[PDB]
């Protein structure tokens, strides 16, 4: 889903930055829900 | 008669005989692979995975 997130200029990091923090394209953060039945 | 009794006996002690052999052959087939499952073959689904965007 990250895939979505991102529009295309946002891939434009480091070198291939468009030059006339970022936040770099990460895939949609997960959260890690416990299901042993434990707390 | 009697013959019958006799041939009755001869075919169940063919399948008993059989079944013996079998059941050593799956026995000893199944100890070392009962080995590997047993120890370190376990796992266990602590979690699941779940992307921030629903939650």
């Amino acid at each position: 889903l990250g895939l979505l997130q991102y529009a295309e200029g946002d891939y434009e990091i480091g070198p291939w930055k468009d030059s006339k923090e970022d936040l770099v394209p990460l895939p949609e953060t997960m959260v890690r829900i416990r299901v042993d039945g434990n707390e | 008669m009697t013959d019958a009794l006799e041939q009755s006996v001869l075919a169940l002690e063919g399948t008993v005989s059989v079944l013996k052999d079998s059941v050593e052959s799956l026995k000893c087939a199944n100890e070392p692979s009962t080995n590997l499952a047993s120890t370190m073959l376990q796992t266990k689904r602590v979690f699941r995975l779940v992307p921030e965007y629903d939650v």
